[PDB]
């Protein structure tokens, strides 16, 4: 029961937008008080993973990779694979960019 | 800001806590079921009490949402579903004195022996004993011994019970704003709202007498040549012209008469298609049993079996160390959790069983997308059904020439097919009338149409004149010999049957259109067609959430029940009967003159 997900809110999220609240959701007209009683609700429900659910109800790990390209240098490249070493040969060379 | 957006969260709210205490609650009770200790005893019952207060809690928050601003049937069926009372409506001491009543039915019924008198050293018990020698027994003295004794001691022990009962559910019901117990069992059949497909409770009745109009001369030529081959067994207690004695019918009560195949056989000489001996000679396991069910669900394009199924379903006895329930039961825990509880033995009955329960775990896998309140049947016969038309195909001897138990040089005549629609013959139209004429009498005694000291008088008379059985001795109303029967006792509706019994060949008839069988329907297999596959599980996929008269348009396109399919199924044993029974008499009169 340690992980979470938000049931109800008054408003979907906007893009990357985390929300961590935990006010008593207003389902009804009359206000809730901070009291979960009729029609106010906590809005965080608890995922209770088992280890003999289906597939569609095992717990699922996900990372997401957002890749962001900012006016700053750009300084996260990939690995730049390294061909062995020639001499005393006529050969194209490229170091660091350098061609 | 309005109700019915105060009911959607409402709804949700309760389907996310509703689906863990139930796997909490089904886990629990398999823990029992599979392995019997005090502790998961314990463990079933905090589980179980848990559940109930938590749908009392959420009933009792769901019925301040009125239902007639609500526009949407999904919503509408979910709290139509929650909002029931059931035994709530009450104070609480009527309450529990309703459930101590059925509690003690259930420890009777449970714990009922009935032995020879001045032999009491040990005695026999019903499930191990009595059936057993119903069942397998040629004596008529000793049956008749037996029936008596066991009608007598629980209809004197059960009938101020039942007396209390019946005033119970009637008050119970017209709390709940019922005209009586009868409609409230109805009420699951009830469509209300939705245009062209409406159905109410109170047609049902001579829905249910449309049908029976239709099946009642087929069964007379049945009852016929049945009596007929009772003639062979008994001489002279029988008359040509009166009903059956009623300790003859091969069950405790007569709900079945497939115990008399080896009676009443046609021709004896013919082998049968028991397929053992291919099994135990090729060693067929119980879990290979289970992948050729899992075969034949992949032929026919449902999904395969899940991999939490086969590592957690206990598809073999264990041992002697650790006890589990042997009844075959298909369990859906939810959270995408099915499981099969069977202790399979290698024979025929128990491959079609397991075809059967796997049926069941499909139409529970079918509708996991819907709300946890709708995952149920659209009515009460169609969780059977789908079981019972699986069982249907899997017993062809296409579908096992097929899977390799039945050779290819097999000879298949008319003679070894009269004799297996003899089979289901008596296993299938010779439960309807029973089930039709316990259903009716019970609608009766709770709609008071039957005075309360003419019970056995109009029963017994309506035996004769539905069932075509007599009883052997007057009975008055100190003794209550409907209560002998495990569902009525138990508080269980009996309709299901008829219905089941119904929508199974239905759906026979709209899978083999949609297969395109060319052929006479109890030749057909539904395997290897993936648009009858497809045909089906569109009526799979709703669950609860559409009328059930809508499921069956979807199916066979009419939304009323037919009782076309079950004679068109049967129709050349019809004719074969006709043949025979020339000599004989059709029909039964309501006179004593047997016994
Ligand atoms: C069944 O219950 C007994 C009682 O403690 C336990 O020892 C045994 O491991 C249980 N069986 C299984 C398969 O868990
Ligand atoms: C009814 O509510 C369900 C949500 O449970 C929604 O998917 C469906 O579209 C609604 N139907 C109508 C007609 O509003
Ligand atoms: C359930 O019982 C309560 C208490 O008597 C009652 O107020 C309520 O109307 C009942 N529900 C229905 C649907 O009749
Ligand atoms: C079910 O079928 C799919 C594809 O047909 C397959 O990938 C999967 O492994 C199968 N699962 C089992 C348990 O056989
Ligand atoms: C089976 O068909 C043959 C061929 O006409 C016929 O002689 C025989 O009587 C039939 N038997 C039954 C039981 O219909
Ligand atoms: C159905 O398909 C399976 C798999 O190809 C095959 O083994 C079986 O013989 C087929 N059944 C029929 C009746 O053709």
């Amino acid at each position: 029961y340690n992980y979470l997900y938000r049931l109800f809110r008054k408003s979907n999220l906007k893009p990357f937008e985390r929300d961590i609240s935990t006010e008593i959701y207003q389902a009804g007209n009359k206000p809730c008080n901070g009291v979960a009683g009729f029609n106010c609700y906590f809005p965080l429900r608890s995922y209770s993973f088992r280890p003999t659910y289906g597939v569609g109800h095992q717990p699922y790990r996900v990372v997401v990779l957002s890749f962001e390209l900012l006016h700053a240098p750009a300084t996260v490249c990939g690995p730049k694979k390294s061909t062995n070493l020639v001499k005393n040969k006529c050969v194209n060379f490229n170091f660091n960019g350098l061609k | 800001s309005t109700i019915e957006e105060q009911a959607k969260t409402f709804l949700d709210k309760f389907n996310h806590e509703a689906e863990d205490l139930f796997y909490q609650s089904s886990l629990a009770s398999w823990n029992y079921n599979t392995n019997i200790t005090e502790e998961n005893v314990q463990n079933m019952n905090n589980a179980g009490d848990k559940w109930s207060a938590f749908l009392k809690e959420q009933s009792t928050l769901a019925q301040m949402y009125p239902l007639q601003e609500i526009q949407n049937l999904t919503v509408k069926l979910q709290l139509q579903a929650l909002q029931q009372n059931g035994s709530s409506v009450l104070s609480e001491d009527k309450s529990k004195r309703l459930n101590t009543i059925l509690n003690t039915m259930s420890t009777i019924y449970s714990t009922g022996k009935v032995c020879n008198p001045d032999n009491p050293q040990e005695c026999l018990l019903l499930e191990p004993g009595l059936n057993e020698i119903m069942a397998n027994s040629l004596d008529y003295n000793e049956r008749l011994w037996a029936w008596e004794s066991w009608r007598s001691e629980v209809g004197k022990q059960l009938r101020p019970l039942y007396e209390e009962y019946v005033v119970l559910k009637n008050e119970m019901a017209r709390a709940n704003h019922y005209e009586d117990y009868g409609d409230y069992w109805r009420g699951d059949y009830e469509v209300n709202g939705v245009d062209g497909y409406d159905y109410s409770r109170g047609q049902l009745i001579e829905d249910v007498e449309h049908t029976f109009e239709e099946i009642k001369p087929l069964y007379e030529h049945l009852h016929a040549y049945v009596r007929a081959k009772l003639m062979n067994a008994y001489p002279s207690y029988i008359s040509p012209i009166g009903c059956l004695p009623a300790h003859l019918l091969g069950d405790m009560w007569g709900r079945f008469w497939t115990n008399l195949y080896s009676l009443t056989v046609p021709f004896g000489q013919k082998p049968n298609i028991d397929v053992t001996d291919a099994m135990v000679d090729q060693a067929w396991d119980a879990q290979r049993i289970f992948k050729e069910a899992e075969k034949f669900f992949v032929s026919v394009g449902l999904p395969n079996m899940t991999q939490g199924f086969w590592e957690n379903s206990m598809l073999t006895d264990p041992g002697n160390v650790q006890k589990a329930v042997c009844h075959p039961t298909a369990w859906d825990l939810g959270k995408g959790d099915f499981r099969i509880l069977m202790c399979t033995k290698v024979t025929m009955d128990d491959f079609l069983t397991a075809h059967h329960e796997m049926g069941h775990i499909q139409y529970d896998m079918a509708y996991a997308a819907q709300p946890f309140l709708l995952r149920n049947g659209a009515n009460e016969g169609f969780h059977e059904a789908v079981g019972e038309i699986m069982s249907l195909s899997a017993a062809t001897p296409k579908h096992l020439k097929s899977i390799g138990l039945l050779s290819p040089d097999f000879q298949e005549d008319n003679e070894t097919e009269i004799n297996f629609l003899l089979k289901q013959a008596l296993t299938i139209v010779g439960t309807l009338p029973f089930t039709y004429m316990l259903e009716k009498w019970r609608w009766m005694v709770f709609k008071g149409e039957i005075p309360k000291d003419q019970w056995m008088k109009k029963w017994w008379e309506m035996k004769r004149e539905i069932v075509g059985v007599v009883e052997p001795v007057p009975h008055d109303e100190t003794y209550c010999d409907p209560a002998s029967l495990f569902h009525v006792s138990n508080d269980y509706s009996f309709i299901r049957y008829y219905t089941r019994t119904l929508y199974q060949f239905q759906f026979q008839e709209a899978l083999c259109q949609a297969a395109k069988h060319e052929g006479p329907l109890h030749k057909c297999d539904i395997s290897n067609s993936t648009e009858a596959g497809q045909k089906l599980f569109n009526m799979l996929r709703l669950g609860k959430s559409e009328p059930w008269t809508l499921a069956l348009e979807n199916v066979v396109g009419a939304k009323n029940m037919n009782v076309r399919p079950l004679l068109n199924y049967f129709e050349p044993l019809f004719t074969w009967l006709k043949d025979q029974n020339k000599n004989s008499f059709v029909g039964w009169s309501t006179d004593w003159s047997p016994y």
